[PDB]
């Protein structure tokens, strides 16, 4: 028949595939994933910007059906989209622990994710643990992490600190890692990642009934309020064992409590391609947490 | 027998993980410390002076709140 040019772009390389037109979602995805041999693909998607929005390629729907720009090569980013509750119980694959650890250490140094500066150097060490292997004075000496970007810039210039006194915080802790194997230094990394405030947190600004601007976060664990001047401690959480049913029309979502007679929570928001991101991310998140309390397999989203 | 080996097995991970966590939080808190008097204070961001206020610690708190009260509480923010 015919096929069209797709870029993929992965935390860790670029590469194209011919996509023919008439795949849907799931056809490019298996494709992809299947080319990284990646099987838990549960987690992953492939996210598309459009106007003032990112976008979840949907399984079920025709890739040219999405409102992705078709001009070529038509481009995606393969990233995690789901995160576990619990990244040492779930990352079976050390391809997914991979991906994880890159896409995280990348939203640490990006400062997506809230970081305090003693953990960023906690941090810095596994990664470095994970990339040199085991401390060695005779090989890694005075500057040999001179061209890393290690720490946050929000951590560096919060400090009178020199990039060699930063160097000799990291290298400190590097040496204690010794005999920790690489994906070991992954792993460990996402453990403390995983543990920070903002970690796998999807936030979106919302109003209640009053019109009061708030966020919205949607994580592995629920539905949380945040005062906007607060994105690290929700004001509520609405997890997503109390819920019932997620449900959604003209600018208003619709959260529903197990219990039939006890009333519904409502938000709203007005920018249409966001609400597709929320609503996505809450039915996904929801299924898989599901499937968590239920000890079944997980399953891919969409 | 088997079942209170396992039970053992089980003890050890746990101490294990709390030696670890300990040792972990403990060098945090030295680091932070040690670097302290080298911070600029005036370029301290709110999310920082926010955080000097775990994450799964604070969730189970506020599970706790009935669904009908949290609903009432979101419509008055």
């Amino acid at each position: 028949p015919k096929t069209f040019t797709v870029r993929i772009v992965t935390m860790d390389a670029e590469m194209e595939f011919n996509c023919e037109m008439k795949w849907k979602g799931k056809d490019l995805f298996d494709l992809v994933c299947r080319t990284l041999g990646l099987r838990e693909t549960w987690f992953f998607g492939l996210q598309y910007t459009i106007k003032d929005t990112v976008a979840w390629l949907k399984m079920d729907k025709k890739v040219l059906d999405h409102d992705v720009s078709k001009e070529e090569p038509v481009t995606f980013h393969f990233l995690a989209k789901f995160y576990p509750e619990n990244a040492e119980e779930e990352l079976v694959q050390e391809i997914t622990q991979h991906l994880f650890f890159l896409q995280v250490k990348k939203q640490i140094l990006d400062e997506k994710i809230y970081c305090p500066p003693e953990a960023s150097v906690l941090l810095a060490s596994y990664a470095v643990q994970a990339k040199y292997g085991d401390y060695d004075p005779s090989v890694h000496k005075r500057g040999f992490l001179a061209q890393e970007e290690l720490l946050p810039k929000r951590v560096i210039n919060l400090y009178q600190m020199t990039p060699e006194m930063w160097e000799e915080r990291i290298t400190a802790w590097y040496a204690e890692h010794r005999g920790r194997a690489r994906d070991e230094a992954e792993m460990e990394y996402l453990k403390i990642a995983q543990d920070l405030e903002m970690y796998g947190v999807n936030y979106f600004a919302i109003r209640n009934k009053k019109g009061t601007e708030l966020l919205l976060g949607v994580d592995a664990l629920g539905l949380h309020i945040y005062d906007p001047e607060n994105r690290l401690t929700p004001k509520i959480s609405f997890p997503w064992n109390e819920i019932r049913n997620i449900s959604y029309s003209d600018k208003e979502f619709t959260i529903k409590p197990l219990d039939k007679k006890i009333d519904v929570f409502k938000f709203n928001s007005s920018k249409l391609r966001v609400n597709k991101l929320i609503l996505q991310l809450c039915i996904g998140n929801h299924d898989l947490f599901m499937r968590r309390r239920k000890a079944d397999s997980l399953e891919v989203q969409q | 027998t088997d079942m209170k080996r396992l039970d053992m097995e089980i003890e050890k991970e746990k101490v294990e993980y709390m030696e670890k966590s300990k040792h972990l939080q403990e060098q945090l808190n030295e680091l932070k410390t040690e670097i302290e008097a080298l911070k600029l204070k005036e370029r301290e961001t709110a999310l920082d002076i926010l955080h000097n206020e775990s994450k799964h610690n604070t969730i189970k708190k506020l599970t706790l709140q009935s669904w009908k009260s949290r609903v009432a509480f979101f419509e008055e923010l």
